């Protein structure tokens, strides 16, 4: 959150200033490069042609889209042309469905028989990442931190203080990020070891 | 062979204690009074998770195999017991056709009615216990859950006889007793009385007429 | 069919410079943008380059980086090659026959659409000259086509009428910096003087035709 | 640098069977990219043998099947016939390079069935070659089978040295080969040595058809 690098730190269902005093059941850091303009399609509910074949999102997503410009890294002095779009597919992907594929798309009446041409399109094409690439069409790095916040016991926790336990007085507790106010008492209740 | 699944394959639906409540939930359960398949060698389809049971003395089973292909060029899930530890392993395996590289994950941890359940991230439940398909009611506790996800479509057992049946997405009513343990359940969609018990959240239904449902 | 035809061959000194081209005859090039390819003489094809619609082209460091160049024009359905500092092993047939890049496209297994007929970079400090052919009084007769440039040339017997008996050995070169070869024909010895035997070389490259009748003493 | 090394020959009689190799590294044939082959005799077009690695290209027959794994491809011929005795190449992609990778070259072969004996002579330089103050000699080893012959010829009974050359493949209507061997001298030295004469040996052959191809005759 404090970083001088990030060009976007957009977050959904969590604030980035509250994020460091919270805990998550897991976190998945979904990482890739795009042309910088395409950040508009890296957002929940946006009707993205790149999104539907490369990196989809839930319309009801919880996470942060942490992106930075990396022209000064990835665009080699001899020109970079390493990374690929995906331009076509039969249909839209599900909310985080990756789908590695080798298949020609047909956009009309022509038969393609697993070999390309006019009307017979392969899914991928070069990102032109010249070191002289102006502003918007540059290599932009992205990590989409997806945050899961399930009722399951948490595993990825903020760097919080760990207070001493007190029993039989009123306190404003926070256990694994689950938080409220009450009288806490040790109790007889036979929790099974997995509960 | 096909064999009755009656009152079996219930498990604790989450890691939450709930004493003294008739709780109700929609999840993947073995349908009551359906058919478990019974066996005496084969691979099987992992339709949407499995309920498993076996009944023998000499500790005849090593563990289980799951995945897409069960042979190399995709990562497949293996489990083994060598007495002192259960092992879990995941690899692009070099398996033979009759199993009586680049591994992604690994972990280590009528004499019985050897009940187990597996569901896809991945989860495992059991009631490995002495009781000396068999009758009555018991509920499977969690054993393991693995924060991994895989395109599983096939299943097998490392060996005699065992039972198998696949879970389906259903509503259940669960009788947690005084101690937070499940002790009876109602498979909602089984029959009209079972959706009646579910309609009014009870294991007894008084004399009458009850609107349980809609038809269209 | 993508009927690809190569063009614009040349002969220049070692360390000189050239421009060359090839065309998809009557078929638009924007669907099938082929890269340059060539034989290494006496060996396989050598990797010259790849190509893409967008540019993004790469060349081999092994012989062609810092020398070769690649471009096309869809008003003319033609590839081009602007080239600097010729090297001897450049001397081969060049075909313009497959399109898809180092990054996979088409399929993870390719198919190769049309190999044409060959254009040529050729390199020497020799210059164009005609062969010193004579009747080689033998029958099982033959010729040795000493001291000429450039190769290749059409070689036959009785203007092609004796072709059924003809065989030609592997090619030769001399300390002059000039080529040769030998061609042979196997025909009856007793027919001499009533049947005619002639060796023919249709030498449009040297501008010195050879079409001479042969008989032994 | 990297090459899909190929076996120089493998063999079967007319109508019989062969299966071959085209062998690279884990950076190519193991690196997910599949393999292709071309038949090409010099000045014939490169004829592609494979499509998708699941098909053959337009009109290419069933004998041209291929099979690929590990670090090698393995193209085939069943029903061998004489025109299959030819040069072939292979191609794929290499991740250790920028772009494409090429094979070592293969010759399929029809079997070495008859022990046909060579014809043996040097075709004479004529006294007419003196119109340019020069002379020419080649030793001919025509009409043999199979494979190759011992080059052996002499001047003034001393043996000719470094004059070896490659053998030429099968003739029409038969299977018979041809080969030659070459020499040169200063023209007055070429008059000074008289006894240009051939003593060639092959596994069936007993004696030579050797004449006297002297200078000035
Ligand atoms: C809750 O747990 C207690 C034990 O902690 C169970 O009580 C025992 O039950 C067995 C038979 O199931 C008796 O033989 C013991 O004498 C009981 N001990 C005590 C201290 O009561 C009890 O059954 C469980 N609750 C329910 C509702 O089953
Ligand atoms: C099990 O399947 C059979 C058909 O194989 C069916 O007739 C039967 O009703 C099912 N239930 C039981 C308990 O057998
Ligand atoms: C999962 O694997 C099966 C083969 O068992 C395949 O048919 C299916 O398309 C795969 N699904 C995905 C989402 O990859
Ligand atoms: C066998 O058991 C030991 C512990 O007793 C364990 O370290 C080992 O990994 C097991 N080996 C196999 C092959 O399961």
């Amino acid at each position: 959150y404090n970083s001088a690098s990030f060009s976007t730190f957009k977050c959904y269902g969590v604030s980035p200033t509250k994020l460091n005093d919270l805990c998550f059941t897991n976190v998945y850091a979904d990482s890739f490069v795009i042309r910088g303009d395409e950040v508009r399609q890296i957002a929940p509910g946006q009707t993205g042609k790149i999104a539907d074949y490369n990196y989809k999102l839930p319309d009801d997503f919880t996470g942060c889209v942490i992106a930075w410009n990396s022209n000064n890294l990835d665009s080699k002095v001899g020109g970079n042309y390493n990374y690929l779009y995906r331009l076509f597919r039969k249909s839209n992907l599900k909310p985080f469905e990756r789908d590695i594929s080798t298949e020609i798309y047909q956009a009309g009446s022509t038969p393609c028989n697993g070999v390309e041409g006019f009307n017979c399109y392969f899914p991928l094409q070069s990102y032109g990442f010249q070191p002289t690439n102006g502003v918007g069409y540059q290599p932009y790095r992205v990590v989409v931190l997806s945050f899961e916040l399930l009722h399951a016991p948490a595993t990825v926790c903020g760097p919080k203080k760990s207070t001493n336990l007190v029993k039989n007085k009123c306190v404003n507790f926070n256990f694994n990020g689950l938080t409220g106010t009450g009288v806490l008492t040790e109790s007889n209740k036979k929790f099974l070891p997995f509960q | 062979a096909y064999t009755n699944s009656f009152t079996r394959g219930v498990y604790y639906p989450d890691k939450v204690f709930r004493s003294s409540v008739l709780h109700s939930t929609q999840d993947l359960f073995l349908p009551f009074f359906s058919n478990v398949t019974w066996f005496h060698n084969p691979v099987l389809p992992f339709n949407d998770g499995v309920y498993f049971a076996s009944t023998e003395k000499s500790n005849i089973i090593r563990g289980w195999i799951f995945g897409t292909t069960l042979d190399s060029k995709t990562q497949s899930l293996l489990i083994v017991n060598n007495a002192t530890n259960v092992v879990i392993k995941v690899c692009e395996f070099q398996f033979c056709n009759d199993p009586f590289n680049n591994c992604t994950f690994e972990y280590v941890s009528f004499k019985n009615l050897r009940e187990f359940v597996f569901k896809n991230y991945f989860k495992i439940y059991s009631k490995h216990t002495p009781i000396n398909l068999p009758q009555g009611f018991s509920a499977l506790e969690p054993l393991v859950d693995l924060p991994i996800g895989i395109n599983i479509t096939r299943f097998q057992t490392l060996l005699a006889a065992y039972y198998v049946g696949y879970l389906q997405p259903r509503t259940f009513l669960l009788k947690y007793n005084e101690n937070g343990t499940i002790t009876d359940a109602v498979d909602c969609a089984l029959d009209p009385l079972s959706e009646t018990k579910c309609t009014l959240k009870s294991f007894t239904v008084e004399k009458g007429i009850y609107q349980t449902s809609n038809f269209r | 069919e993508v009927q690809l035809v190569e063009s614009g061959g040349g002969l220049v000194q070692p360390g000189g410079s050239l421009r060359l081209s090839c065309a998809a005859s009557g078929v638009t090039f924007s669907s099938y943008w082929m890269s340059w390819v060539r034989q290494a003489p006496g060996k396989g094809l050598e990797w010259v380059a790849n190509i893409r619609q967008d540019g993004s082209e790469k060349y081999s460091v092994d012989s062609v980086k810092g020398r070769f160049t690649i471009s096309r024009d869809n008003a003319k359905n033609s590839l081009y090659l602007q080239m600097n500092s010729l090297r001897a092993e450049d001397t081969a047939v060049y075909y313009c026959a497959r399109a898809r890049r180092a990054d996979n496209s088409g399929y993870y297994g390719f198919h190769f659409d049309c190999w044409g007929q060959g254009t040529l970079v050729t390199v020497s400090s020799a210059s164009t000259k005609g062969p010193s052919v004579f009747p080689l009084a033998p029958a099982a007769l033959g010729c040795l086509v000493k001291d000429y440039f450039p190769e290749p040339v059409t070689v036959s017997w009785n203007s092609g009428a004796l072709t059924s008996g003809v065989h030609t050995f592997p090619a030769v070169l001399q300390s002059s910096g000039l080529y040769s070869l030998s061609s042979v024909v196997t025909v009856p010895s007793s027919s001499l003087g009533t049947q005619t035997y002639i060796c023919n070389v249709n030498h449009k490259p040297s501008n010195t035709k050879v079409d001479k009748k042969v008989e032994p003493k | 640098q990297s090459v899909l090394t190929q076996p120089p020959s493998v063999s079967g009689a007319p109508g019989q069977r062969v299966t071959i190799s085209c062998t690279g590294s884990s950076s190519n044939i193991g690196a997910g990219y599949d393999v292709h082959w071309y038949q090409q005799l010099p000045g014939t077009a490169p004829k592609l043998l494979i499509y998708g690695n699941n098909n053959r290209p337009s009109g290419v027959p069933d004998r041209f099947s291929d099979s690929k794994s590990g670090t090698s491809a393995s193209l085939a011929i069943t029903r061998l016939q004489a025109e299959d005795e030819a040069d072939y190449y292979c191609q794929s992609y290499d991740s250790s390079l920028s772009g494409w990778v090429f094979g070592g070259g293969t010759k399929l072969t029809v079997l070495g069935q008859p022990k046909a004996n060579p014809t043996v002579t040097l075709f004479p330089p004529s006294s007419e070659e003196l119109q340019a103050n020069k002379a020419t000699l080649v030793c001919l080893i025509s009409d043999f089978y199979p494979g190759a012959v011992t080059v052996a010829w002499k001047a003034d009974s001393s043996p000719v040295k470094a004059g070896v050359e490659t053998t030429t493949p099968s003739k029409q209507s038969n299977n018979k080969y041809a080969a030659s061997s070459y020499l040169s001298l200063t023209p007055e030295q070429w008059k000074s040595h008289r006894s240009y004469s051939c003593q060639v040996t092959h596994e069936g052959s007993t004696v030579e058809k050797t004449v006297a191809p002297t200078e000035c005759s």
